[PDB]
């Protein structure tokens, strides 16, 4: 379906840490290639996915000047943190949280539909960039200053700009050709239905998906013909742990009512749904 | 490609 | 300051067949903020490594985290999750339900 490349940056002020600590993991579509933990030994930028390793050999400073950045980005989240502080007036010492996430976004087609550079403090909505017009945002009423101090000057702006519908774009195309047996493969999910006996005695059906990527997932229950949000519960979409990813739809009814119902399963990966009956 | 990020 | 609490799933990689090798998984996401402990319990005690993955965000802002091992499953082995997080009072340990 859609791509994109998104960086993940967290950094976390502490009483238990002398410097706060910054993190960052970067994702092409769903999987995990690269991080970096300002508090390792040496802090450096680390492949995560087999097919970045090839990445060297055709750009031999590439986890060099990641690392570069990252060590940068490190001390600029500090900074930031001790500068945020200050906006909301808090006391030292505590806990505190700030976190950026950025990238791009192609069609199918791999053409540029999207770019975004957002930002929280504690949780909360702090800045971000709004792509159609390249200013910022202030959604926390003291990220106005911030946004003063960035609009003033139109390299940042500009800088999005190429980066988030240029280069962003350009290095996208090259990792999914890079990962071409990997992040090209859809996967569809394998589905089975399962029979319970809760203790009062009615009966659970539970409608259990696996092995499917990307992670997008329907899951239907149908009472002869029609939806169940009556006594359809869902749990959330889970990581296998190995590149896919597992989602069950459970219902309930009295015994002797199973033929009845049905589950259809769509996605990306299937010709047609699942139907599968108990 | 990572990026430079700004001060707040 | 915001926080969330973490919500738990624990299950295995692929369907559990006793005596057959499978990966055993914590789930932890939803939460904020992103100090959290983990553990993976087999009867009681602490399965000495586990490896996770790296500190990841979703759309609200919450974090979440993938805690796993190689188990191979049997029939009186009890499996659990351990997590404890600012928001938890105690930790919160989650069994795994092998048909869950």
């Amino acid at each position: 379906g859609s791509h994109s490349l998104r960086y993940f940056y967290t950094a976390v002020s502490g009483p238990e840490l002398r410097e706060p600590r910054f993190l960052s993991v970067g994702y092409v579509d769903e999987q995990q290639f690269v991080r970096f933990d300002s508090a390792s030994e040496s802090p450096r930028e680390e492949p995560r996915a087999k097919w970045i390793e090839r990445v060297g050999e055709e750009d031999p400073e590439y986890w060099e000047r990641q690392t570069g950045i990252l060590r940068r980005n490190t001390q600029v989240f500090r900074v930031g943190l001790e500068t945020l502080r200050g906006y909301f007036n808090q006391s030292a010492g505590g806990v505190h949280t700030l976190q950026t996430m950025y990238g791009c976004e192609l069609t199918p087609e791999l053409t540029f539909t999207r770019g975004f550079d957002q930002s929280a403090y504690d949780g909360r909505d702090y800045i971000s960039l709004d792509t159609d017009t390249y200013t910022w945002t202030a959604t926390a009423p003291q990220a106005v200053n911030t946004k003063r101090k960035w609009e003033a000057d139109r390299s940042i702006a500009e800088g999005w700009k190429a980066y988030l519908e240029e280069t962003c774009v350009l290095w996208l195309k090259k990792y999914l050709e890079m990962g071409k047996d990997t992040l090209g493969r859809t996967d569809p999910p394998s589905a089975r239905v399962t029979h319970h006996t809760d203790p009062n005695g009615d009966v659970t059906l539970r409608c259990r998906a696996q092995d499917f990527y990307p992670a997008d997932i329907s899951l239907m229950w149908l009472r002869d013909g029609e939806e169940q949000l009556q006594d359809t519960e869902f749990i959330e979409t889970r990581p296998a742990g190995d590149g896919t990813f597992q989602k069950w739809a459970a219902v309930q009814m009295t015994p002797g009512q199973e033929g009845k119902y049905t589950c259809r399963v769509q996605h990306e990966g299937l010709p047609e749904p699942l139907s599968l009956k108990w | 490609c990572n990026v430079t990020l700004n001060y707040p | 300051m915001i926080q969330r609490t973490p919500k738990i799933q624990v299950y295995s990689r692929h369907p559990a067949e006793n005596g057959k090798s499978n990966f055993l998984n914590c789930y932890v996401s939803g939460f904020h903020p992103s100090d959290i402990e983990v553990d993976l319990l087999k009867n009681g005690e602490r399965i000495e490594k586990v490896e996770h993955s790296d500190l990841s965000f979703s759309k609200d802002w919450s974090f979440y985290l993938l805690y796993y091992t190689e188990f191979t499953p049997t029939e009186k082995d009890e499996y659990a999750c351990r997590v404890n997080h600012v928001t938890l009072s105690q930790p919160k340990i989650v069994k795994w339900d092998r048909d869950m």
